[PDB]
């Protein structure tokens, strides 16, 4: 029955349930398995078969056919002319810098055709193309569907959510790149152009080879005025509408206007669209248009045949692909193009409005499947383009040819790794061209990290761009993409990671949805004619204008109730019925972001108390999301049906009998709570703080340090961070125990004092409890690990040994008997600075070293050593190394609100103050730092913190709970005998004088920064030196120096210190001594040891002047004489 | 005029040659060639190209970017660092090490 | 600035054979009376009163711009709609 | 403030509302919005210091 | 990962009260029944058991390096 | 929201404060409004400093 | 006034532009393709409503009453059928130079009655 005031646990409960039924990367995962599935088979299938003759002839030549389809694809296997070759684990591919791929396998089959009219046909099975890397957990990745234990036994983390891929043992991810919507029209206006209003579509057929053929249908800004045009793909110039359908093949007037005013009573469309009509009565018949589409044609023909040819194909393929490529389109196209016309004419007069860019309907998202389905067909283009280069080369002779060796494997491969290693998202060669930050290097310093890295969208615009209208935060991105998460750099608002339960769709065929529309009461285009037109509504499937309905209710009500019984329509298809204008659209694409709403009836919910009980005895009925689902309980709604639908935040609060708001509810939300993304749900109480303070904090979660995975150990990987102790909050939110905070948390509920206590927190700073340090609070562990291989030339054999002194010629200071005489350190051995840890000899043709030095300053301890095999079968080392942080002053602590700072001092526990107990506070923050960044989720933390380690209860911090409030907690904490505002009577601790104002303390939920002090700390007095200009290294590992930049100097100019400037431009960078002659000023020749000084083009050899000189300037004249330019300096 | 070793460094086995000395490679090949044909073929056809490309790599050995022109790139497809992209704006010689 | 724009609600135009056929029910044409297509602009009373014009001024300004390349024959500043005729001369 | 704000729509949704001089109807029904908000805001903060 | 051997803030032993407070979970006992059986007054004492997450668990699952 | 509602909780105004909490309209639209003073402090200085 | 309305030639179906038959002084549409003529009838070639007084009521249609989104009240009834309930709504249209002025819609569906208040 109806379920009043149990919300607050059915909607989690339910909640719950689509978390565990799907995960958390289910985006990455369905969209690699959909590509490896059948986009792959598409694309291998659609590629036409050549055919190749011999040259022309050989005295005074027949041809074959060479298809092939049917894709086979295997498990990953690893060995390769050494053993039988075995199954590749991925944590073996991450150990030994292996790529996690997996071979690929077709069938082909050549028929050739000589003489004789007979035909032989030789089919070659499991042709060998390449191997294809491959996502973990994914369907046919080696860890699918493996219970815990299983996991656990190959050394693998369960609560690992995959979605990645290994390659040369690093993980990488795809992050979905955004893009305009295809196949549907826009009208937009820029501001200053020859023309006013622009409408355009950029097409695509059914992921076809060819790309995005955007077509522009634009009216000019103003004799006669107003002309329509049509600049067109493969057309130089801009070309009027009524040509293109003449050319098209409509050679009345009346049909065109059919096509694109469909009720002629209106006269003010036809006062606009004459303008237009003037301008081309000279063309009259087809074949005219053709000509002057072709004139106008980036190859323009010779002759009118050619120009009509080329003009035809233009037509015919290149222009609105989706609508249809075949014999006989025109009709559908005209149809097509006549309502872009429509469209833009509607905006021109303003029966309608203009398209929004930034509407995320508007929007689709490239995930890992769509990505790597535009590149492998590019790269499968190129292998079949050398396939028959290869062909050629051996019919041209017709000897024969083998198609074993005609397959490039490498191609497809090494395309796919190399992209996916890189970033670099095209052909190798264009890497300046393809666009970069696609699959970068998985972000493994926290679990929310890895998720919030794995959930993560892209726009592809230009950063650094004062256009701030595409970062701002829309309002399409309500529960699907997370506002408070996003970095503070120059990537504010392009950069946006994805809400808790929004979902994005992975594309399907719309034929079954074709089939189904039309059977009930509907006509396609070639059927009826345009008088019928104007009175019903437009059907548009995926873009393309399908039909025309006269009865748009009942249909709309029958789409539903298909999609919501999953009969035909599947769940994630959207139907979209526009109501003042009448297009009715269907959307089945990929890339369309959604999320999962709840269906209302007259004012009820169908989500019943039957559902609730008979989904929370779940892993027994196993009544899970997707049966939920299946009983039409609730749908998924992306943007294009959200602008269509009225949304209730909670059933109880707004679907009662009150003064009417709406009353006409259709959907209502499980939990508002998941508009929130995955490093933003673990804000307690994030409605109570300023939305730049959670802004900050979503970003600081991805750099707290905790127990990252929980294999961190078998994984060999730099620059891992794990907390001793870390703790679940107290205070939590009800969406951490689906983020699996509680299981892998980053940070400790320490007690703290907002209080000015010395001073030396004054300025966002901090003060620590130096016992609670002592006993373990925040202590950390830092591994890094090194690696190294030995190979490269003829005779230039790396070898790992020990470097013998009276052998090899090259060495450092750093003792080397901390080596072992193969040439590493045995685990467990204390290491420091300037310390060889790989013994590494190339031979000298005695010999010269290449040993891995320890990094400067580190100063730690050999945890593990690791000795294996790389893919080329040499010897591959990679050790990892201990080295614990102590929390020290000026290290990075933070909280859950975006209130970080470094600590200023660390008291002892008797330095520190403390209430009627003995409890002293583990951290003291000033409270100069709540009033203006309003973080009062802060101090509401910090209440319920106590009051939650009182009760024994885990304190709850929902967002929108409404349950609880600070009366309520205050309340509860003045039960258990403290002051009910959470304040606390301090004493000093060097005087013991209870301090005059009452402390506010209590356990709040800090966490601990990877920016230690002791990693960015550094010096320099005449270290090392570059080599190209002799000025100081950058960088804190080589040693390098602060650069004096160009502010720098400015206010030392300002300070009017100009022996100070000198001093650092000149000697403290790079002193130099240079001689010219005194008749040019072109540097001469010195030889000093015989005091022989000429200048060439002079022959004088006794007037040289010695100047002294930056290197930088000696460099920058010498670069302007080889420019031929003759910088000229007299001393006089 | 050809820079010294001072203008373009050789770092030794990454020995590896700079990219403004593989252009002056680029410059000398061609040159050298041109200067051959020219007395022995004298053909006064392969002279044209052959002058118009030595013009290219030489006008992109102080200026790698022009419009219209293609880029003078290094193997795997990187472009070239002329004189002018050294010590043209920001991270340049004057700006940056000035 | 104020442009005719401004203070025009409509235009339209006619082919009047006859200037004195006066083929819109116009009693000020017939009492004031070479082409017969001829032009119509309707104004309104509220930004000329707005902008304080009159129609002698409106012409006036026409007949300095254009020459007498055209005779403009405006209505009355009585009757409720807001009329001036545009012909071309021959 | 609210009540305010409402009977103001509906003076401007009966075309009972009167666009100011040098403003549209739009920016005027905007500025008295503003206007009865910023005010509202104004005395619940004066009230807060009091 | 483990158990701390002595509360951050207070320094009272805690290493020892994790098994007994898990076998008290084990029975009808709520959190804030075990924390006080155990003897832990001051919430300082309190959260280091109630907001423990014992990842040791978790981390004996993998087999070892050696044998 | 209701198609055309100009009231004030349908256009940003806040009636709650940091301690009654935000309605989850409000968090969002305040979300949205402290983005603009985000993206403004990233983006100004590429201007401020030039 | 009115507006303008193009109707196209009955040979080949083709726009008609004006024409003057200068010997009897009368208009006449002309397509320019063939040597058809027609007398008009209305005798107005262009009109252009610079005011744009506009009468939304005709470009609103009647299915807009099933839109789940719009707001709906009982106070204002509709005229022809009497039905309580109303959908009312603004312009929705570019280019309305000052209009807040609601335009209201009835439900019942085969009513689809449209008035303004």
């Amino acid at each position: 029955e109806i379920t009043p005031d149990l919300w607050q646990e059915a909607c989690w409960i339910v909640i719950s349930s689509y978390f565990d039924e799907k995960g958390l990367v289910r985006q990455q995962l369905d969209s690699f398995d959909e590509f490896i599935q059948m986009s792959v088979q598409r694309i291998v299938e659609d590629a036409p078969p050549i055919d190749l003759q011999a040259e022309a002839q050989h005295a005074s030549p027949p041809r074959y056919l060479l298809k092939f389809e049917q894709i086979y694809l295997s498990k990953p296997t690893h060995w390769e002319r050494d053993g039988a070759p075995s199954p590749m684990m991925p944590n073996e591919a991450r150990l030994r810098n292996l790529t996690y791929s997996a071979p690929l396998y077709v069938d082909i089959t050549k028929t050739v055709i000589k003489e004789g009219e007979e035909q032989l046909q030789t089919q070659h099975q499991k042709t060998f193309i390449g191997k294809i890397p491959i996502m973990l957990r994914s369907t046919y990745c080696l860890l699918n569907g493996l219970t815990d234990r299983d996991l656990c036994e190959l050394n693998e983390c369960p609560l690992d959510p995959g979605g990645y891929f290994i390659i040369n043992g690093s993980e990488k991810v795809l992050i979905a790149q955004e893009k305009m919507a295809t196949n549907t029209v826009y009208v937009f206006a820029k501001k200053d152009s020859k023309y006013a209003y622009t409408g355009e579509c950029r097409s695509c057929l059914e992921n076809s080879s060819r790309p995005t053929s955007t077509i522009w249908v634009s009216m000019l800004a103003r004799a006669i005025g107003q002309r329509i045009v049509a600049t067109l793909p493969y057309i130089k110039q801009e070309v009027p509408i009524i040509i293109v359908f003449r050319a098209l093949g409509f050679v009345s007037d009346r049909d065109i206007l059919e096509h694109i005013i469909y009720d002629f009573e209106d006269p003010e469309m036809m006062e606009m669209v004459k303008p237009s009509l003037d301008e081309a009565f000279v063309i009259q018949e087809q074949n005219v248009a053709l000509n002057f589409i072709g004139s106008r044609g980036a190859k323009p023909g010779v002759t009118k045949e050619k120009r009509i040819k080329y003009a035809k194909e233009v037509l015919q393929k290149e222009m609105l692909p989706h609508v249809g490529v075949s014999d006989f389109c025109e009709t559908k196209k005209a149809y097509f193009l006549g309502y872009m016309v429509h469209r833009l004419l509607l905006a021109a007069l303003g029966r309608r409005e203009l398209d929004d860019r930034d509407h995320y309907g508007n929007k689709r998202l490239d995930l890992a499947g769509p990505l790597l389905a535009f590149l492998f067909r590019g790269m499968f283009k190129n292998l079949l383009k050398e396939v028959r280069i290869y062909a050629q080369k051996f019919i041209d002779r017709g000897k024969d040819f083998n198609l074993e060796l005609a397959i490039k494997t490498r191609i497809i491969s090494d395309g796919l790794k190399y992209s996916l290693a890189t970033g670099n998202w095209g052909d190798q060669k264009k890497a300046h061209q393809a666009r970069a930050g696609v699959s970068q290097v998985l972000n493994r310093l926290t679990f929310a990290s890895t998720l919030s890295h794995l959930r993560r969208l892209n726009s592809p615009i230009g950063r650094d761009g004062k256009l701030a209208k595409p970062r701002q935060l829309h309002n399409t991105l309500w529960g699907m993409v997370c506002p408070a998460e996003t970095p503070e750099g120059h990537a504010v608002g392009l950069v946006k990671n994805l809400a808790l339960m929004a979902y994005i769709s992975v594309g399907s065929q719309p034929s079954p949805i074709l089939e189904f529309l039309e059977e009930w009461s509907m006509e396609n285009l070639e059927e009826i004619s345009p008088a019928a037109i104007a009175d019903a509504t437009k059907i548009f499937v995926n873009g393309c204008w399908v039909g025309i309905h006269k009865d748009p209710e009942q249909l709309m009500n029958t789409l539903r109730k298909l999609r919501r019984q999953m009969d035909i329509i599947v769940s994630e298809v959207s139907m979209i019925r526009d109501i003042r204008e009448r297009e009715i659209r269907i959307y089945t694409d990929a890339g369309r972001i959604c999320r999962p709403l709840l269906i209302v009836e007259k004012q009820k919910l169908l989500l019943k108390k039957r559902h609730i009980d008979q989904l929370k005895e779940r892993e027994y009925n196993n009544y899970s999301w997707q049966d939920l689902v299946a009983s039409g309980v609730v749908e998924y709604i992306d943007t294009l049906e959200e602008e269509t639908v009225m949304l209730a935040m909670t059933p109880d609060d707004l679907q009662e009998k009150e003064v009417a708001y709406c009353s006409t509810y259709t959907h209502c939300e499980i939990h508002p709570s998941m508009i929130l993304g995955v490093c933003a749900s673990i804000i307690p109480f994030p409605d109570h703080n300023q939305s730049p303070r959670n802004t900050y904090q979503s970003a600081m979660g991805k750099q707290a340090m905790g127990v990252y995975i929980t294999n961190f150990h078998v994984r060999m990987d730099t620059l891992a961070h794990v907390l001793y102790y870390p703790q679940k909050p107290l205070v939590t939110t009800r969406s951490m125990e689906y983020l699996r905070f509680r299981e892998l948390p980053a940070g400790i509920n320490s007690i703290v004092a907002i209080a000015s206590y010395t001073g030396y927190n004054q300025e966002d700073s901090v003060i620590m409890n130096r016992s609670a340090v002592d006993r373990g609070f925040f202590r950390s562990v830092f591994y890094r690990s090194y690696k190294e291989q030995e190979s490269k030339g003829f005779d230039q054999e790396e070898v790992f040994e020990k470097p013998t002194r009276e052998t090899c010629q090259g060495m450092r200071h750093a003792i080397y008997d901390k080596l072992d005489d193969d040439g590493l350190i045995a685990p467990g051995v204390r290491v420091s600075g300037d310390d060889v840890i790989i013994g590494k000899t190339v031979t000298l043709p005695t010999k010269r070293d290449c040993s891995t030095f320890l990094r400067t300053s580190e100063t730690g301890i050999v945890d593990q050593v690791m000795v294996t095999l790389n893919q080329e079968g040499y010897k591959f080392c990679k050790i990892r190394v201990r080295s614990v942080r102590i929390p020290q002053i000026g290290d990075k602590f933070a909280s859950r609100h975006g209130q970080k700072g470094t600590c200023g001092i660390q008291y002892r526990q008797e330095d520190m103050p403390f209430t009627c107990e003995g409890i002293t506070p583990d951290i003291i923050i000033n409270p100069h730092a709540i009033p203006s960044r309003m973080t009062i989720g802060h101090l509401i933390e910090c209440l319920q913190g106590k009051v939650s380690a009182n009760k024994g209860e885990i304190g709850d911090a929902t967002p929108f709970n409404d349950a609880v409030n600070v009366q309520k907690i205050s309340n509860l904490l003045s039960d258990y005998g403290y002051h009910l505002r959470g304040n606390e009577v301090l004493y000093n601790g060097f005087t013991g004088r209870k301090i005059t104002s009452q402390i506010f303390i209590g356990p709040t939920y800090y966490q601990r920064l990877k920016h230690m002090v002791d990693d960015k700390i550094h010096s320099r007095a005449r270290g090392p030196i570059q080599i190209l200009n002799r000025q100081p290294m950058e960088g804190r590992s080589r040693d390098g120096g602060l650069r004096f930049g160009e502010m720098e100097r400015d206010c030392q100019i300002a300070h009017g210190a100009a022996q100070f400037l000198r001093e650092r431009l000149f000697e403290a960078s790079d002193p130099y001594q240079v001689h010219v002659c005194n008749l040019c000023g072109i540097m001469a020749i010195a030889n000093t040891r015989t005091h022989t000084y000429e200048c060439r083009g002079c022959r004088n050899k006794t007037q040289i002047s010695l100047v002294r000189m930056p290197y930088a300037c000696k460099l920058l004249f010498q670069e302007l004489m080889s420019m031929s330019i003759a910088p000229r300096m007299m001393s006089v | 005029p050809v820079p010294p070793l001072s203008v373009r460094p050789a770092v030794v086995m990454q020995r590896n040659q700079d990219d403004l000395t593989h252009k002056l490679a680029d410059i000398v090949k061609i040159n050298n060639q041109l200067r051959r044909n020219e007395q022995n073929g004298a053909a006064a056809h392969v002279i044209a190209e052959d002058v118009k490309l030595l013009q290219f790599h030489v006008a992109t050995m102080v200026d790698n970017e022009l419009p219209g022109l293609p880029r003078a790139m290094q193997k795997s497809g990187r472009p070239l660092k002329s004189l002018k992209q050294r010590l043209k704006g920001k991270e340049g010689r004057v700006r940056g090490n000035l | 600035h104020t442009t005719l724009r401004k203070v025009t609600a409509n235009t339209a135009i006619y082919y009047d054979p006859n200037p004195q056929s006066t083929v819109v029910a116009e009693d000020q044409e017939w009492v004031n009376v070479i082409s017969p297509w001829l032009l119509r602009v309707e104004l309104d009373r509220k930004h000329m009163t707005d902008r304080k014009l009159t129609m002698e001024q409106i012409a006036e300004k026409i007949n300095a711009g254009f020459g007498d390349d055209l005779n403009c024959i405006f209505n009355d500043d009585n009757a409720e709609k807001l009329v001036l005729r545009i012909r071309i001369m021959n | 403030a609210k009540q305010d704000v409402i009977e103001v729509i509906e003076k401007a949704h009966n075309n009972e509302l009167e666009p100011t001089p040098g403003n549209t109807l739009r920016q005027t029904f905007e500025n008295q919005v503003n206007r009865i908000l910023n005010d509202a805001r104004d005395k619940t903060g004066s009230s807060a210091q009091k | 990962m483990i158990i701390p051997v002595r509360c951050f803030t207070c320094g009272k032993i805690v290493g020892n009260k994790w098994e007994a407070y898990l076998g008290l979970l084990q029975a009808e006992y709520t959190e804030g029944d075990a924390l006080d059986a155990l003897g832990l007054k001051r919430y300082c004492c309190r959260r280091m058991l109630l907001a423990h997450v014992d990842l040791i668990e978790k981390l004996l699952n993998y087999a070892p390096l050696e044998k | 929201f209701i198609k055309d509602d100009y009231g004030p909780e349908s256009r940003g105004f806040v009636e709650n404060s940091y301690l009654a909490g935000l309605t989850p309209t409000e968090f969002f639209f305040h979300a949205m409004g402290g983005r603009e003073g985000l993206i403004d402090t990233a983006v100004k200085t590429a201007e401020t400093g030039y | 006034p009115g507006f303008v309305g193009i109707r196209f030639c009955q040979e080949c179906n083709n726009m008609l532009y004006p024409k003057e038959d200068k010997e009897n002084r009368i208009l006449l549409y002309a397509c320019r393709n063939c040597d058809y003529q027609q007398e008009a009838d209305n005798s107005c070639i262009y009109v252009n409503k610079i005011t744009h007084e506009v009468d939304e009521l005709t470009q609103i249609i009647a299915d807009v009453s099933q839109d789940p989104t719009l707001p709906r009240t009982e106070d204002h009834p509709c005229q022809k059928c009497g039905h309580k309930e109303a959908v009312f709504f603004q312009s929705h249209s570019a280019r309305a130079e000052d209009a807040m002025r609601l335009y209201y819609v009835c439900t019942a569906p085969h009513c689809g009655h449209r008035w303004t208040e």
